[PDB]
């Protein structure tokens, strides 16, 4: 079956700025069959182009597509505010059909620094059997952000989940929370809790961490 | 021209599924219909299609033996059907016809059903417990181990400035959690109340939690 690959997987890029999109086929594709849509959060895809470089109906002439062969791309002249979304390359000259994995046409800006909070698990949730420690780092920009776990300075995977906000409408920030669980007799076992983030926007990762008890 | 789906469903693993797409005009018969999914956070993945030119189904290799996709008499309602259900099959699935059905001899794929969320898990409706996340300062509340989704949650309802409620996350468990977090300055603690309005519908829950200051 024909892989398509998009890249970048982000594109980051102030408003009113060309966005030049790729698609690449692991073999040749017949251009009949290329097409390309867009997404929105909690929207449903919509077509912008088909058979490579026809414009659907309806869709403002700002975007356009070419290519051919295996190479393939989509381009958006100028980005409007509603232009801000996930687009996805497909083939159906064969089947399977198959889709890119998606490029996300982000809003630039300057580099800013997460703030870092840590949060024990509350009194309350100790009543019960699970204990969940929680790490928010809030407006940051880029998106790209590490945060790890430790307990007494072992490192932890595979007990963390972690959640981010769209892009926020007015300063173009993301924010981020990590939950690390543990049973409550493990958070009992140990005593150092502490997340490690890595941010391109701090000089060296920042430490937040509390001694239970 | 609309495509209608029908709604959100629930579903125990073994079971099985039938989203139907109806169209508002037309039919599906010169261009067929094509059915796409997407699990959460991730690309669309095609599932199967009608070429009626071909007059073939074609499923997607994952789901040979599993999968079933037809139309009722006139050609105007499609229905996906997906048995075996596991929790991997969770995902938002949309249909897609051509609007010439109201070269390019396939479906353009111009017009978009709304998708249909299918939710596959064990787990039965329960509210969330909601905790403080006691404390420019940040607090929140933290909005655990519920099913399904979603939850609503404000801070009544003055505060809005700084509030970030976070999209939840699918526990091993299989319940949700997220929490709610807002940033407010220093000095405001303890000269002003803090309180999370949580709302989970299915269950029949209603969470008010004050946010304090631990103060030692």
């Amino acid at each position: 079956e024909i892989v398509m690959m998009q890249s970048p997987g982000t594109l980051s890029l102030s408003p009113g700025e060309r966005a030049t999109l790729s698609c690449r086929a692991s073999q040749s594709v017949s251009s009949s069959y290329l097409a390309w849509y867009q997404q929105k959060p909690g929207q449903a895809p919509r077509l912008l182009i088909y058979g490579a470089s026809s414009r659907a109906t309806g869709i403002p002439d700002r975007f356009s597509g070419s290519g051919s062969g295996t190479d393939f791309t989509l381009t958006i002249s100028r980005l409007e505010p509603e232009d801000f979304a996930v687009y996805y390359c497909q083939q159906y000259g064969s089947s399977p059909e198959t889709f890119g994995q998606g490029t996300k046409v982000e809003i630039k800006r300057t580099v800013a620094a997460p703030s870092v909070f840590i949060f024990p698990p509350s009194d309350e949730q100790l009543k019960s059997g699970t204990a969940s420690v929680v790490c928010l780092l809030n407006n940051f920009y880029p998106r790209e952000a590490k945060v790890q776990w430790k307990v007494d300075n072992a490192l932890q995977s595979g007990n963390s989940q972690e959640s981010v906000t769209e892009q926020d409408s007015k300063d173009s920030t993301y924010s981020l929370s990590s939950t690390l669980t543990l049973s409550k007799a493990d958070y009992e076992k140990h005593k150092v809790y502490a997340c490690e983030v890595t941010h391109q926007g701090l000089s060296s990762p920042v430490t937040k961490s509390f001694n239970r008890g | 021209v609309q495509l209608v789906q029908s709604g959100a469903e629930v579903k125990k693993p073994g079971s099985s599924v039938k989203v139907s797409c109806r169209a508002s005009r037309g039919t599906f018969s010169s261009y067929g219909i094509t059915w796409v999914r997407q699990a959460p956070g991730q690309g669309l993945e095609w599932m199967g299609g009608i070429i009626p030119i071909f007059d073939v189904t074609n499923y997607a290799q994952n789901f040979q033996g599993r999968v079933a996709i037809t139309t009722d008499a006139e050609m105007s309602t499609a229905y996906m059907e997906l048995r075996s259900l596991k929790s991997e099959d969770s995902a938002v699935y949309y249909c897609a016809s051509d609007s010439r059905d109201f070269s390019h001899y396939y479906n353009i794929m111009d017009v978009w059903g709304q998708g249909t969320t299918v939710t596959v898990s064990s787990a039965s409706t329960k509210g969330p417990s909601v905790f403080p996340l006691a404390p420019t300062a940040a607090l929140g509340c933290l909005v655990k181990d519920y099913f399904p989704e979603p939850v609503t949650v404000s801070w009544n309802s003055a505060l809005t400035s700084g509030v970030h409620t976070f999209p939840a996350v699918l526990q091993s468990s299989g319940l949700y959690s997220l929490s709610s977090v807002v940033t407010v300055p220093s000095s405001s603690l303890g000269t002003q109340t803090y309180i999370c309005n949580v709302n989970h519908k299915p269950s029949n829950t209603k969470v008010d939690k004050r946010v304090e200051p631990k103060s030692c």
